[PDB]
């Protein structure tokens, strides 16, 4: 099981994500982080079976990497998102199934929008102002309508979501270690140390 | 269903009842069940329609092609049309035949292939849900070398008492008489063979 | 041995000031067969009530013929006294769950004039869980005629004109008679859109005056 | 159940000259609502193509008819006509018939030379429903068959058009679980086409 | 759904009702049912609305092709071949069952297809959830060489009895006559038993009624 | 002693996937068997360690349905009951 | 029964001006097998009551014991049993509905579908239905088993609403009978040549016409079939 | 369906919506989710409708008797047990049942009591119940205080259900709200989402991806 | 056609307990299905959301034994073949 | 699913239990007591389906009862032990089993010795220096084995004890949200503050 | 089946059991659960043996292409990568393999990747496969470590394999035990569990419970 929440904020997208890894009885680690850089200034942070999660990430990142030394320009938020729901779509009726949720923060450069596109693991996008996925959004939804504003700057942002991570911490029977919140914005991507 | 096909002195009679069932609805009456697949070759289809509608015209176009190629077949390589056909799709296939044939060098030839697609020679074949209820009364009733008018009648009392037992066979009793003189049809209503 | 069936029956009840209206196809059904033409499903059950138990047929007629028992025995205790609405529905709530676990399937219905002389519908579940309700549609055709009267009867979604959806079309009172223009309409367009409806149409009213009985023609194919 | 997985609403109806389409904007997950901007009625020129079902075959198919609505408005040098557009919409439903998408369609539009009001509705694998009067598709099915049904009249104006389709859907949508969050209207003409977002419970 | 075909002395009349339904309700009242495989050899399903669809616009297509391939006239034996040849490939996984019913150089046909590639003759057939009921009055009325207004008018009252005691089946009855020496008559609602009911009150909304959040004019 | 179906139209239809074409639901990746050796892999030996709402109401089995059958598709029984 | 094992297959009955007509075929069937044909599945129950049942025949002679013992106990300390407080056909009906619900609310059900005909004693014609599951319905017209299906709509044809029973006479009815059961015997693999018919009229009492015989038979067309397709 | 109860300093709050749903058909939206045993004692139920409203009707009845042999009210624990052992001797046979008995009493003070179908019994100061509970939870936990104005709560509670109603398709309707209080429990009426929640939207300015 | 066996030696047997008299192992009671409304009770719609070893290797089911058979008890087969 | 851990030491028994109880998606409450007086110096601590435990617990607590007032003195834990055997034992083959896992720590104030008892929901008891029910044992067992000593007073129990439950936070998938600490020894029950 | 890795300022310490169960009966007390890719690469294999050995086996063939084509040695990330890709192209095939790659590179320090059935594969510090993998996480996160001394980095391996083969009936037979060392692997011998838990008993004074 995994957490994946974000926030699109007036100038940023504020991604976070559970540290723990569990493996049947046991959790392995405790420091896990479950996003990859897709771009310089596009973030995917994915949840879901266990193989299937990196395996996936990994197999997106190279093809958007591909596709960004090609053309020699990064691609748009929303182009990455397009692509990675059609590879989500296009694995359901196939053999192996992507069993991966993904939530795709990024900063449209050309566009100078922050973008949030949640896409489940059937291959269903849509572009929120804030995402969740699994059991992770039953709890912080309601939070979230409540509090949530567009013109927010980053630090409300995070305040909401330290809102958001505590209410999960409490009423949420799993041990998700905590998360690893990463923002991003116009410079980029970053590591928040202490939300 | 009850098919039939007996051997006699000039040649072999096949027979067989007209009704068609889908479960208990009698969804066709007055159907054919008897098919030429050559000039002197006639078989029965028992079991799925689909299967053997099928297999006929597969060996329809077989037998035509080998009467193109190396002449009239016999009914021997007939039926081992059918056989080969039945056997290489066992699994799939659900088909039971009786093929019954004249050709002047062996007269009226009689083989039944029953579902597991094996060939078997035999005076007279009996197939069909029917047939399981005139086992007794063929065995002691066939004999040897019967004239046209005793093997018409015996293929008649037979087919009427299977009609009687099985809910699944009734209609109208054809027959197709394979001799030398040519193949004619017979047909016998209700009233005529409900009244033996 | 599957113990339940299905004759596609429906009924509908609605409730206005001084009357109430219990309405019901005369269809029975089995499978895609017709049944037959007209069998009744809403009665006149006395004491000024109206009920259907609409569902499954051998469950209505059961739970029926417990209900008449059940009232004929009040009466016996109670010196022949008149039996409330809500008593009735109380009644039938405590048949229906004496079967929790081997229910009715039957979507009971009960109109009449409640203590204060006002219309009331009580509508049921397998189960029980009574409801008192200003309008409740049932049967197969349920969900076909029940917004139709939302939005006729309660003015559901309707707005004044001109002030921008922020003045509702006020919820007047709707006389006997427009209410069975209503239901004819309704059960019509349900005729139209189901299959299991159309044979007949039996209203039943009830009002300050007594029952009333009318039977209205549906195209029966 | 694919088809009931995500709800939507769509209703397609005919006015006198003009057609009226209709969506909700709902997208979830059974319970739990996820988005009110997920509008299920899309447009190739002037056909008008709206699509309940599973959310990820409707952007899938929304993708497909795309590209073989450009391409052939590309080689073709005129618009996919909406029974063109129809033709084509079966035969690629049809295309999976033992992989099929989980959908249910409904074209609507105005022939550009004839000017006839069309509409037709479709199952999981094209079968065309081509109808006269107006076209249902979603959870709500039922409850929109039987409000268009008492609602619905012949050769209705663009304004009494409007305010049937409006009715119709809300008061379906206010009847269904998986239905709601809002609704779009959309009133197609010859010559102009009005999308307009209804007011309606957010439950 | 309810299909009839009826042999007469000079020709084949196949006749369905018009109702389609989705599950219990009645997705459209005006079907059209009976489809051209060509002009003198017309179809009608049952089973999987889809595949009958696809089926027929298939074998109608390759029909076409071989009738200007072979400059002929179609044979509905050919069709038959060719529908039962496709049937049987996919092992009855198309589920499409017809009533194919034409007129050929050879003469008037009918036959009926089922799903799993089987197929019989007949001179009169019944098909769909109506089918035992109109195959009620089939054999109740049949007889040999009936006229072509009989031919019609048993058809007919055989779909009628379909629509009047069968649930799915209803609204108009669709005819078309097939006759060995002239064109194929398509009688589009040849009866309509069933006109609407009149509505008591006409239902139609004031203006302004609904509410409005936002308002748009398109760029098509 | 069964009724003959020469047209095999009463014939009907590992578990059979409830939705055909989606591998999500199918029974062999829906429900996969575990490894031979799993037991020895975790403690446990195992990996891993509704609808209707208040009101009581009262789709087919496609193990029961034709084959033509497809779940959700427009059908029309062929031969009645 | 959980199962029915030896059955008869169906019974058709209608309404006419001054009675009720019933017939059912005498062919009880062993699965596919038309094991036993001497089987009469038409019990009178009195001058003005005739039971019709299909299902299975065990329990089919269950119901007949059931008849015959409450005429007996019907005649028990009632002077008057000949004339008036005889059995109408609605008693019996209604106890035999009685049972029938009882039976499957105990998940035992009997394997019966039950038509009850007669004429009440005030004259009006009793024609009701009930089967396995406890249901009944009344119509002017009834069938069972493939009769519903097959022979209703011929039936229906006559009689289609009940506006129509005053012009129905006892030979168009009875007509209508004998072309549905024709039918039957045309279309129901489960049928038989023989059927008894009873007619209960109003006035002239019970008449019941045993081991009749299909007739017409039109089979003379099936020469022209040569095959399939071709 | 959502329904929640908290303790404050003012007593307690119950709030419940009113949609009642068969499949994905809205059977109706007035649907009273609240049960009042007696003057004193509230019953919310949740689930089976049938089951909660039978039994807990039987709760009532049982409660009279204990006014009548005892002569002093059954207390919020006593009635709560009693439900509890009633739905636990049924586990298993299929009832749908989840609740919270809320009450006042003297020697008690105010009370909650959850208490479902497979006999669990809570004693707690804020529960919510239903498939809409985890919204509730999101807005009551980042908003309860004990010390909350009689209005507050109120509010509070008519927000929580709000916030379930909007994210939940089972759970929408209108909000019934009642306060039990030191001497008995007050109805704080009835409120239809389709205004409330527009109004939420106006006076908070929350809901902003809402249109409109 | 079978073959008749008229002594119903050859008779074999909810699915069957594996372990009679242990309820604890009932399938009723392992797996009860819940209830008509959880659904609306749960949010999720349910309120609950090998022996293998490390090398491979090559008891009966109750269903396939006879009905005289206890798992686990000394069993002599009446015939064999 | 629950934490129930205990250990016998020189003087005492300590027994440690989870405080939350969780229904489904949600953790109802975080302050849950699972555990029973069954005399002064006996306590039982019980873990397993909702309502069992609960019930069982209560029926156990009255039957003790009734037979320490019928007898006019307190049960020693052994035979408390062995009633809640007798009774679990005797219900998995009635009609309604208790999937209720006990463990029973008592000081027998005849003997002078603390005696702890573990009893799973089939009624296999076992007299223990240590005992933990689930997966509470799985994670628990090795470090008790490594540092559990007969002879420790309480306060090195209660180190010890800590040792186990912080080993249980760290590697256990669920947030069981903190134990309540209760010790028995000669001068009765109590409870421990932060342990 | 029992195998730890952990990682601490003098390299790597890989301790394993012996024993191989197929049901019930103990096959083999002296399986070899370390399979030696190369003289810096070291695999642990757990859960199925025909799995883990054949597909390492091949694995120090793909290493030996490796350096024979690009004259370095293959890096732990690059052996694990292959591993976990090769395992994930078989998921639901039914392969069983826990498997920890532990290694010394000179631009990676020591490193351990666990790689198992499911596709998953993290780096780490401390990782506990097998059967007995909580018992032996009850040990070492209770006594690792970073600069533990060779020596008590050796023992501690040791003890904890220890416990899990007390504790669990699959996770018995002899505990073998490799350092991965900076300039390699060193094999530290094998313990045969039957004496090294008397030893130790003795020394720690620990499993007082047991008798002896």
């Amino acid at each position: 099981m995994d957490i994946i929440l974000g926030i699109r904020v007036q100038d940023s997208v504020i991604l976070a994500s559970s540290k723990a890894v569990t493996r049947g009885i046991s959790v392995l680690k405790d420091s896990d982080d479950k996003t990859r850089q897709l771009s310089p200034h596009t973030l995917m942070s994915f949840a879901g079976e266990a193989g299937d999660t990196v395996q996936f990430a990994e197999y997106i990142q190279a093809n958007i990497q591909l596709y960004s030394i090609r053309e020699d320009y990064e691609l748009s938020p929303q182009a990455v998102s397009s692509f990675v729901r059609q590879e989500l779509a296009k694995s359901i009726r196939s053999r192996r199934p992507y069993q991966v949720n993904v939530l795709i923060g990024g900063y449209d450069k050309k566009k100078n929008k922050p973008e949030l596109y949640q896409i489940d693991y059937l291959g269903t996008k849509v572009e929120l102002p804030y995402g969740a996925h699994g059991y992770s959004g039953f709890y912080t939804f309601s939070l979230l309508d409540h509090h949530y504003r567009p013109d927010m700057t980053t630090e409300e942002g995070l305040d909401l979501l330290k809102l958001c991570v505590q209410e999960l911490e409490k009423r949420m029977p799993m041990d998700f270690k905590g998360v690893i919140v990463k923002i991003v914005d116009k410079d980029g991507i970053r590591q928040v140390d202490d939300f | 269903t009850s098919i039939m096909a007996v051997t006699f002195k000039d040649g072999v009679i096949l027979g067989a009842d007209s009704r068609t069932t889908t479960g208990a609805y009698i969804a066709n009456r007055v159907t054919d069940k008897l098919t030429r697949v050559h000039d002197k070759i006639w078989c029965c289809r028992s079991g799925s329609a689909a299967d053997t509608q099928a297999i006929a015209d597969i060996v329809q176009y077989h037998l035509e092609l080998y009467t193109s190629q190396y002449g009239t077949p016999s009914t021997e390589t007939a039926a081992s049309v059918f056989k080969e056909l039945c056997y290489e799709n066992k699994d799939n296939l659900t088909a039971g035949i009786i093929v019954a044939g004249y050709d002047d060098k062996n007269k009226g030839e009689v083989y039944t292939i029953p579902l597991g697609g094996s060939v078997h020679k035999l005076p007279y074949a009996i197939a069909g849900s029917g047939s399981t209820f005139i086992y007794g009364y063929c065995d002691k009733n066939f004999r040897e070398n019967m004239s046209k008018e005793e093997t018409v009648d015996f293929i008649k009392h037979s087919l009427s008492q299977a009609i009687k037992w099985d809910g699944s066979s009734g209609g109208v009793i054809r027959m197709v008489v394979l001799t030398a003189a040519g193949v004619e049809r017979l047909i016998f209503y209700p009233d005529e063979y409900e009244q033996l | 041995f599957n113990p339940y069936g299905d004759n596609g029956g429906t009924i509908l009840g609605i409730a206005g000031e001084d009357f109430a209206v219990l309405a019901g196809d005369t269809r029975n059904i089995t499978d895609y067969s017709i049944n037959s033409r007209y069998e009744p499903k809403v009665f006149d059950c006395g004491d000024n009530i109206v009920m259907s138990a609409n569902g499954f047929a051998a469950d209505g007629d059961a739970l029926v013929k417990r209900f008449k028992n059940s009232v004929k025995w009040y009466h016996f205790d109670h010196n022949d006294k008149k039996l409330s609405i809500n008593s009735a529905a109380r009644n039938i709530q405590h048949l229906l769950y004496g079967k929790r676990f081997f229910p009715y399937y039957v979507h009971t219905i009960i109109a009449g004039l409640d203590e204060d002389g006002k219309g009331a519908v009580y509508s049921f579940d397998p189960v029980g869980s009574y409801e008192r309700e200003q309008c409740r549609a049932g049967g197969a055709a349920a969900s076909l005629i029940m917004p139709f009267l939302d939005n006729q009867v309660n003015f559901k979604n309707q707005y004044e004109p001109g002030t921008n959806g922020k003045v509702k079309k006020p919820l007047k009172y709707l006389s006997v008679e427009e209410v069975i223009k209503l239901v004819r309409d309704s059960f019509t367009s349900a005729t139209e859109r189901h299959i299991q409806v159309g044979d007949g149409l039996e209203i039943l009213i009830v009002t300050k005056d007594g029952v009333r009985k009318e039977f209205y023609e549906l195209k029966r194919d | 159940d694919p088809s009931s997985i995500n709800g939507g609403i769509v209703v397609a109806m005919t006015g006198k000259d003009c057609v009226a389409i209709a969506c909700d904007l709902r997208l979830g997950s059974q319970s739990l609502g996820v988005s009110n901007k997920f509008e299920k009625i899309f447009h190739y020129g002037h056909v008008f193509l709206g699509i309940t079902g599973l959310a990820t075959d409707v952007t899938t198919l929304n993708e497909m008819f795309r590209y073989k609505t450009n391409l052939y408005k590309l080689k073709e040098e005129r618009a996919i006509e909406p029974e063109t557009f129809t033709q084509l919409v079966s035969s690629s439903l049809y295309e999976r018939r033992f992989g099929p998408y989980f959908v249910g369609p409904v074209v609507a539009g105005i022939n550009s030379k004839s000017g006839k009001p069309f509409i037709a509705g479709f199952d999981l694998i094209g079968c065309i429903d081509e109808a006269k009067d107006f076209i249902v598709s979603g959870t709500a099915s039922d409850q929109l068959f039987g409000m268009c049904e008492s609602l619905y009249e012949p050769n209705l104006e663009p304004e009494d058009l409007f305010e049937t389709i409006s009715q119709a859907l809300l008061n379906a949508a206010d009847r269904d679980a998986l239905s709601g969050w809002g609704a779009v209207v959309y009133i197609i003409k010859k010559d102009e086409v009005v999308k307009r977002y209804l007011k309606m419970r957010q439950d | 759904t309810t299909i009839v075909g009826v042999k007469f002395n000079n020709g084949v009349v196949i006749a369905a009702d018009t109702r389609s339904t989705q599950g219990p309700i009645v997705a459209d009242k005006n079907c059209a049912k009976l489809h051209r495989i060509s002009p003198k050899i017309w179809c009608a399903g049952a089973g999987t609305a889809a595949d009958t669809e696809a089926v027929t616009q298939l074998i109608g297509s390759n029909i076409e092709l071989h009738s200007l391939y072979t400059s002929r006239e179609p044979r509905v034996v050919s069709a038959l071949q060719m529908l039962k040849q496709h049937l049987f490939k996919y092992q009855g996984h198309i589920g499409a069952y017809l009533i194919v019913a034409g007129v050929d150089p050879t003469g008037s046909h009918l036959f009926s297809i089922h799903a799993h590639g089987s197929t019989d003759v007949g001179y009169y057939l019944s098909l769909g959830s109506g089918s035992l009921a109109a195959m009620a009055v089939l054999e109740s009325h049949w007889k040999q060489d009936l006229t072509k207004e009989e031919a019609i008018k048993l058809a007919s009252d055989a779909i009628q009895a379909g629509i009047w005691n069968d649930l799915g089946s209803g609204s108009n009855v669709d005819v078309c006559v097939m006759e060995i020496g002239k064109d194929a008559e398509y009688l589009r609602n040849y009866l309509t038993p069933n006109v609407r009911e009149e509505k008591q009150k006409s239902y139609k909304f004031p203006r302004g009624t609904t509410a409005v959040l936002k308002e748009s004019i398109v760029n098509i | 002693p069964k009724f003959d179906d020469e047209y095999q139209a009463q014939a009907r239809q590992a578990p059979l996937n409830p939705y055909p074409g989606l591998t999500v639901t199918e029974p062999s990746f829906a429900n996969p068997a575990g490894g031979y050796a799993d037991g020895d892999l975790y403690p446990v030996g195992t990996s891993h360690p509704s609808q209707g709402g208040m009101i009581f109401d009262p789709a087919p089995r496609r193990e029961d349905m034709p084959p033509g059958w497809m779940p959700g598709s427009k059908y029309d029984e062929p031969f009645g009951p | 029964t959980q199962q029915p094992i030896v059955t008869g297959t169906s019974v058709i009955s209608m309404k006419y001006d001054n009675g009720v007509i019933i017939a059912a075929d005498n062919l009880g069937s062993y699965g596919s097998l038309l094991r036993f044909n001497g089987v009469e599945r038409l019990i009178p129950v009195g001058d003005n009551t005739v039971v019709g049942i299909s299902g299975d025949i065990s329990d089919m002679q269950h119901i007949e014991r059931l008849l015959k013992d409450l005429v007996t106990e019907n005649a028990y300390d009632n002077p008057l049993a000949d004339a008036e407080e005889a059995l109408e056909p609605s008693y019996i009906f209604e106890y035999l509905a009685t049972v029938m619900y009882q039976r499957r609310s105990k998940m035992n059900p009997l394997w019966n579908a039950i038509i009850v005909a007669g004429v009440q004693s005030n004259g009006d014609q009793f024609l009701r239905y009930v089967n396995l599951l406890g249901v009944t319905y009344s119509s002017p017209t009834l069938a069972t088993g493939f009769g519903a299906h097959m022979a209703n709509p011929l039936l229906r044809k006559v009689v289609d609403r009940e506006s129509d029973i005053p012009k129905t006479t006892v030979q168009v009815a009875e007509e209508a009978i004998v072309n549905a059961m024709r039918v039957l015997y045309y279309r129901d693999a489960r049928s038989s040549r023989n059927f008894s018919l009873a007619i209960i009229d109003k006035n002239t009492g019970l008449t019941f016409k045993k081991n009749l015989q299909v007739e017409n038979m039109k089979w003379d067309f099936a020469k022209d079939i040569k095959g399939y397709g071709t | 369906t959502t329904t929640l109860a908290f303790r404050f300093q003012g007593g307690i709050i119950v709030a419940v919506d009113s949609r009642a749903t068969a499949g994905n058909w809205v059977a109706s939206q007035t649907v009273k989710k609240v049960i009042e045993i007696n003057p004193f004692l509230l019953g919310t139920m949740a689930g089976g409708a049938a089951d909660c409203q039978f039994w807990e009707t039987w709760l009532g009845s049982q409660c009279r008797l204990h006014e009548l042999r005892e002569k002093e009210r059954i207390s919020v624990a006593a009635a709560s047990k009693i439900l509890s052992n009633l739905v636990y001797q049924y586990k298993g046979a299929g009832l749908s049942m989840g609740t919270m008995i809320c009450g006042y009493t003297r020697k008690e003070g105010p009370t909650i009591y959850y208490v479902d179908s497979d006999g669990t019994r809570l004693k707690g100061d804020i529960f919510c119940v239903g498939s809409g509970q985890t919204f509730a939870y999101g807005v009551l936990d980042s908003n309860y205080k004990w010390d909350l104005s009689v209005e507050d709560a109120l509010y509070l509670g008519k927000r929580s259900i709000l916030a379930a109603a909007h994210r939940d398709a089972y759970s929408g309707g209108s909000v019934n709200l009642y306060h039990v209080t030191e001497d008995g429990w007050i109805y704080h009426g009835n409120h239809d989402v389709g205004e409330l929640f527009w109004k939420v939207k106006e006076e908070e300015g929350s809901f902003n991806n809402v249109i409109g």
